[PDB]
């Protein structure tokens, strides 16, 4: 059945995870009570990828909700589809993690992880052919970043031949909780380079700009940013939740998207940017989707080259005109694709559009311009660490300056690796 | 009478299998429930169609096929489809998880654990054979199963049946209808491993068929159904000699003998005409001489290449329908002059011809129009080395950076099997040059 | 807007076709090895034809004809006229193919006076056969230009488009040894820029050794009471037609997955009886200096933009 | 242009037409490789579980 186990950790991880289940449950006919009231069986054909069946033939998300304080979880429970979720699958502690990676990864997190892995284990064993795991979390806080990457290390240990995929939100000064965010995020990126197969870099800087100078919102809330994440997460998983010529699964996606095992951080993209009754034409989907202004990761992709790309158009449109329009923008912009990976841009079409759009296009890009992101964090990181500032919050939890130097070092390698393929 | 066992590996091999076995039933008049009214010898026989079908006491005619796929999704559709009552449940073999477009994961990792079961299921067919000839193996070059498990199966088949012929129908990979960026990798890999175990391999380039479906059936986006129903006609022409009364190409050894002098050079170029849209309102039926000239246009080959620029080693013409030899040697006579047809010096410039008077069958409702005469040409020309050159360049671009190699090594392969397989293809490209061009 | 790549960097004329192309604001150049092009300007040697015409949504055009070396390599050019029935033919010198086929045996059946020539000149067989390459009779009685008593050859440029229309460039060039003609001593026997820019006073009786068409017609009028059309160009158009119509079925790209055009350089000799002779065909010719602009533009007009349209100077044959 | 072995029958005809004339590895060797790959897989996994085990004793030291 190739089931996926979804895990959402921390504040940012549980709010975007909560929106994800809202969006795709509507796409699959499942109402807030877990009952299915849809019209096509395309909705139910591949529905066991993300849902377990119930006794009343209801549907329950294969979702585990993890936090080190309950504040967000009871709010998820009180929110829209909150009662869709398996009540045992709420795993949480009380002390919080203080926007502190060490507390999530080493002290408070370690106290809670085994109970999390018991739910993982329970959810995993029911699966006929589990493909792997999908984690939603931010990297700038403490639970989603520190505990999140701890969970990933343990899962890799228990399930080393399953696929680990994450949706990982990147801190940005423009949308910032605390100044130690670059510390937490440098530490998590080291974990993600080693222990995930595919990571989607959702940048909070990009979501803000899109929300400001495009969706024409002058002061965007987190709900505006998370609306954009809902849409990308729905689209990036369309080929997984719906049947097609493509038999897309997590392992095949990694095989075809990742030429080099460390370079597996994807820039997602979306069109049209929702926040409208004239559907976009296929040349609009194509031009917009590839515009700098439609990337969720805040790198101009004209600054580096695409190793690989995977795109889906949702709606009822000219399959051929897609191919025509794709191959156009490629051969109008062939300066930003690598000439040494034949046929590295792949396209799909799906007849089911998402709610409130007749035409949409999601884009997954493995571009070397994502080095702009890691450079950005690496600069913010060194700016503090050179004066050892704010470190006491970490050395008081056990960590040595050593562990920081290595994470700084391993991430600057990541930026070097990405740079050597920009020129080839 | 001597039996032939068909083996369908992967998605491409199974779905084309379905396309062929449906056509075989329409051609020999076998109903979806296995019954064959015209067959009067109930429960046995040594007829020509018995080479492909066995018979049960209750009168059912049962394919001598085995279907294998590392995942269940596609063979499951045979399990419930219009011909569920056709096959023995034991003939449809599916695993748990597929080979994730990875040669090394279909060969080494997942492959090693279904291989003994499949051979045991094939053995139960071999045991139903009074004098088995060998095997017809259908697969993609590009899938992980299709490339990786097949070369594992072709290895053991040489071991369990060293004295049996093995024929290949191979789907070569085309971008404008494709599924993985690493198909060039799996292509080279499986070709290197499978070579010495296959006596004759018919390569179908998916771009050729796709363009043929676009140009001649006027279909904008050809489906796999469109692609496969046309591939069936060509496979039915090639196999017709084994399932029907005839004196040309009557056993698998005759395919080696007639088309394969040099054994490494065993990839005969197929050409086929006419392809005619069934929604073509008014159509002027084409002549023997017309459909034989088509056999020399690139746009009708199963692999786009320019045979004017290599040398032929053999040519076979297989007609289906209203054809007589007078019509044929006339058309040959005229084409010999006006076209560049150059054999190798150590080979006779000539054609072996065969005519089955039954005109081609079409799937009712499908996209191909019924015709009164068709032909399939099988020419062992050296211009098919263009398709190796193409594949080998695409492999060279990626492998110079080692892109995606880690996914193979991750399964137990060594980088060396990559440069060993490419060194083999570089030889095979050179052999073709030693035979096809002059200083 | 269209896509082209460049893969013969030191091509005299296609360097300028590639430059005019950029300058129209409608053609983007790529790296050599980028396979997403509309138009190759390929390698002289080993152009990879087997990889053309396999890019979805890409119409591909190349500036060479696979198989055109049948005409240009002087070894196979002789074999072609001897072997091809369309070329019985009495405008090609008597020629034989010989190796360090071959035809040394019947090479002497005609030897009862004989003087010949060979490279890739003598009157006795030994002097040249020690080169152990084709053997032609030497034009002992060529036409002479006065004052000067000069030999010369004629370079006509011929363009064949993707449809196999044969286009003769209106402008041609005479390339004369601007020194008197003798008999034996080997300077004015080979008259071009390969025994004249180093060995041979290099531009005496005219300019650049290059007498262009308008002048030569005028000479023929006053000096012979005839014209360049009647006395010579008819036979040239006959020879151009005959060669290219001969190989057309071997090299045509009419029903092919890519398409070819190619520019050729035919070289002719005229004798004293005003009869025209074919010397050899050049698959990669360079143009005469002052004509580049008009011809390199005419290429892009009828060979390049003909296929890839945007927003005469030839004679059809 | 000659014609040889003309073969008629009830289903059709077959013949030849000339225009000019002319001038395996063992099971054990398999098992070897197939198991020298599984060992390479198991080695790579043991190195993974060893690096993970070291992470545990770092998590325990912090
Ligand atoms: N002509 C034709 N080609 C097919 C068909 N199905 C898949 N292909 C081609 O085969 C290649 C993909 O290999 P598959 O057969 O799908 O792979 P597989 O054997 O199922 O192996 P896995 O990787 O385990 O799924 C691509 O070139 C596809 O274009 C088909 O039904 N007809
Ligand atoms: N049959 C002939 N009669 C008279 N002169 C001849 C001749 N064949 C060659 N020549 C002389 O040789 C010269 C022509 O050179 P040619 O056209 O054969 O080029 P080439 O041998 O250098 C090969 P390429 O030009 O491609 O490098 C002329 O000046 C001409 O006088
Ligand atoms: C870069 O080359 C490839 C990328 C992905 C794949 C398949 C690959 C095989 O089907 C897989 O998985 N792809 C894929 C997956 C997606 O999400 C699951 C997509 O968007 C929602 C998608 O859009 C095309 C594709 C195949 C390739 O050849
Ligand atoms: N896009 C988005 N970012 C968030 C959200 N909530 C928090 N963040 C960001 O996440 C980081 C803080 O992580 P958080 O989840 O609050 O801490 P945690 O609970 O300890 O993991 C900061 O970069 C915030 O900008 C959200 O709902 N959406
Ligand atoms: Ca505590
Ligand atoms: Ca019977
Ligand atoms: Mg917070
Ligand atoms: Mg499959
Ligand atoms: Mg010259």
């Amino acid at each position: 059945m190739r089931e996926i186990v979804h895990i959402q950790a921390g504040q940012c991880g549980n709010q975007i995870g909560a929106k994800f289940w809202e969006v795709i449950s509507d796409e699959h006919g499942i109402d807030p009570t877990g009952s299915y009231h849809g019209d096509s069986d395309l909705q139910l054909e591949r529905i066991n990828v993300y849902y377990n069946e119930a006794t009343g033939n209801k549907y329950v998300p294969r979702a585990i909700l993890v936090d080190l304080e309950p504040g967000t979880m009871d709010s998820v429970r009180s929110g829209p589809f909150g009662q869709i979720f398996r009540p045992d699958n709420f795993v949480f502690g009380q002390s919080g993690a203080g926007n502190n990676w060490a507390k999530g990864h080493y002290t408070e997190g370690a106290e809670l992880v085994d109970s999390v892995l018991d739910v993982v284990r329970k959810e995993s064993e029911s699966c006929d052919c589990l493909q792997g795991f999908q984690l939603t979390h931010s990297l700038g806080g403490g639970t989603g970043s520190g505990m999140g990457t701890l969970l990933i290390s343990k899962i890799r240990e228990e399930y080393p031949d399953r696929i680990m995929n994450t949706f990982s939100v990147m801190p940005s000064p423009k949308v910032s909780d605390t100044v130690v965010e670059p510390y937490n995020a440098t530490l998590s990126v080291h974990q993600l380079v080693e222990n995930t197969d595919e990571t989607y870099c959702i940048d909070n800087e990009a979501l803000y700009d899109i929300c400001f100078r495009t969706l024409k919102l002058t002061t965007p809330t987190y709900g505006d940013l998370n609306h954009l994440v809902s849409a990308t997460m729905s689209g990036v998983t369309t080929c997984l939740r719906f049947p097609g010529q493509l038999n897309a699964d997590l392992r095949k996606l990694a095989v075809n998207m990742v030429p080099f095992p460390r370079l597996h951080f994807f820039m997602p993209g979306f069109a049209p940017l929702t926040s409208q009754y004239r559907a976009l034409t296929v040349p609009e989907l194509t031009q917009q989707m590839f515009d700098s202004k439609n990337m969720m990761a805040a790198c101009d992709p004209r600054h580096g080259r695409y190793l690989t790309v995977a795109a889906i158009f949702r709606g009822r449109m000219s399959m051929k005109e897609v191919d025509e329009q794709m191959l156009n923008v490629q051969n109008k912009n062939s300066s930003y694709f690598v000439e040494w990976i034949p046929n590295n841009v792949k396209t799909a079409v799906c007849d089911i559009p998402p709610r409130g759009l007749k035409m949409s296009a999601t884009f997954i890009g493995n571009s070397t311009a994502i080095q702009e992101l890691f450079k950005r964090i690496s600069e913010q990181f060194t700016a503090m660490f050179r004066r050892k500032a704010f470190l006491h919050w970490y050395t008081g939890e056990g960590m040595d300056e050593m562990e920081f130097t290595e994470a700084e070092s391993n991430m600057n390698d990541l930026v070097s690796e990405y740079q050597q393929y920009q020129d080839a | 009478m001597r039996e032939c066992i068909s083996i369908h590996v992967g998605q491409a091999g199974v779905q084309i299998g379905n396309a062929c076995w449906e056509l075989y039933c329409l051609e020999h008049g076998i109903q979806p429930d296995g019954q064959m009214p015209s067959d009067k010898t109930i429960g046995g026989g040594d007829d020509s169609f018995n080479t492909f079908f066995s018979e049960t006491g209750a009168g059912k005619h049962v394919p001598r096929a085995v279907f294998v796929d590392l995942e269940p999704t596609v063979i499951d559709e045979v399990r419930t489809g219009t011909y569920r009552q056709l096959f023995h449940p034991e003939q449809l073999i599916t695993g748990k998880e597929d080979a994730a477009n990875n040669y090394a994961r279909g060969h080494y990792t997942i492959g090693k654990e279904i291989i003994d079961l499949v051979l045991d299921r094939i053995r139960k067919l071999a045991d139903q054979c009074t004098g088995l000839q060998g095997f017809l193996v259908f697969h993609s070059f590009g899938g992980g199963t299709g490339s990786g498990f097949t070369s594992l199966l072709m290895e053991r088949l040489s071991v369990d049946y060293g004295k049996k012929s093995k024929l290949e129908f191979s789907i070569y990979p085309a971008p404008q209808v494709s599924t993985a960026v690493v198909e060039p990798y799996n292509s080279i890999l499986t070709t290197h491993t499978t070579l010495e175990h296959s006596d004759c391999a018919f390569m179908v380039d998916n771009e050729a068929i796709y363009d043929i479906c676009r140009r001649n059936l006027d279909i904008e986006r050809p489906t796999y159904t469109n692609l496969n129903r046309l591939i069936s006609q060509i496979v039915s022409s090639i196999t017709a000699s084994l399932r029907f009364d005839g004196a040309l190409n009557v056993d698998l050894t005759e395919f080696q003998t007639n088309l394969v002098p040099y054994p490494r050079i065993h990839f005969p170029l197929a050409t086929y005409a006419p392809v005619i849209s069934a929604e073509k309102a008014y159509h002027e039926q084409l002549s023997v001489a017309e459909i034989t000239n088509a056999c020399f246009e690139p746009a009708n080959q199963m692999v786009k290449c320019d045979p004017r620029h290599g040398k032929y080693m053999a040519c076979c013409l297989l007609y289906r329908g209203d054809v007589v030899p007078k019509d044929v040697n006339a058309a040959i006579a005229t084409i010999k002059t006006k076209r560049s047809i150059q054999f190798v010096d150590w080979c006779p410039t000539g054609f072996k011809v065969g005519i089955n008077y039954q005109p081609p069958t079409v799937v009712p409702g499908g996209d191909l129009a019924k015709v009164q005469r068709a032909v399939c040409m099988l020419s062992n020309t050296t211009a098919i080395a263009e398709a190796w050159a193409r594949l080998d360049h695409k492999f060279d671009l990626m492998y110079a950076k080692r892109a995606f190699v880690h996914w193979y090594v991750g399964e137990g392969m060594e980088e060396g099997e990559f440069s060993e397989a490419r060194e083999d293809m570089a030889a095979l490209e050179k052999d073709y040059e030693e035979v096809g061009v002059d200083s | 807007m269209y896509t082209f790549v460049v893969r013969d960097e030191n091509s005299s004329v296609y360097a300028e076709v590639s430059r005019l192309l950029l300058a129209t604001g409608q053609w983007k150049r790529l790296r050599k090895d980028n396979p997403r092009f509309n138009l190759m300007l390929g390698e002289r040697n080993r152009l990879p034809f087997g990889r053309l015409g396999h890019e979805p949504g890409l119409v591909q055009l190349v500036n060479y004809y696979r198989g055109a070396d049948k005409l240009c390599r002087k070894a196979s050019l002789v074999k072609l006229i001897k072997t091809s029935p369309e070329l019985s033919c009495t405008w090609f010198p008597e020629s034989y193919v010989i190796y360090p086929t071959d035809e040394r045996e019947v090479f002497l059946a005609a030897y009862n006076g004989n003087v010949w020539i060979a490279k890739s000149i003598s009157s006795e067989a030994s002097e040249l056969l020690d080169f152990i390459h084709v053997i032609q009779k030497y034009l002992e009685k060529p036409l002479l230009l006065e004052p000067g008593h000069r030999k010369f050859d004629i370079r006509s440029w011929v363009l064949v488009d993707h449809l196999y229309n044969i286009y003769l460039y209106r402008e041609g060039v005479l390339r004369t040894s601007s020194e008197p003609y003798n008999s034996a001593d080997k300077t004015c026997h080979l008259t071009n820029h390969c025994i004249q820019k180093e060995y041979s006073n290099y531009g005496r009786y005219e300019e650049g050794n290059e007498m262009f068409f308008e002048e030569f017609n005028q000479y023929l009028m006053d000096a012979l009471n005839t014209t360049l059309e009647n006395s010579i160009l008819l036979q040239i158009k006959h020879i151009i037609r005959s060669c290219l119509m001969c190989i057309e079925p071997a090299i045509s790209t009419k029903h092919l997955h890519y398409q070819s055009f190619q520019l050729f350089g035919f070289d002719f000799m005229v004798d004293e009886e005003l009869k025209v002779w074919l010397i050899e065909v050049n698959g990669a010719p360079a143009c005469a200096q002052k004509l580049y602009a008009e011809l390199c533009q005419g290429i892009v007009d009828v060979a390049i933009s003909s296929v890839f349209p945007l927003a005469s100077i030839f004679i059809k044959l | 242009m000659e014609v040889i072995e003309l073969n008629k029958c009830t289903s059709g005809q077959s013949f030849e037409v000339i225009l000019k004339p002319p001038s395996d590895p063992s099971l054990e060797e398999i098992q070897k490789k197939l198991e020298a790959a599984e060992e390479r897989r198991k080695y790579q996994e043991a190195e993974l579980l060893k690096h993970l085990a070291e992470k545990r004793e770092h998590e325990r030291e912090v």
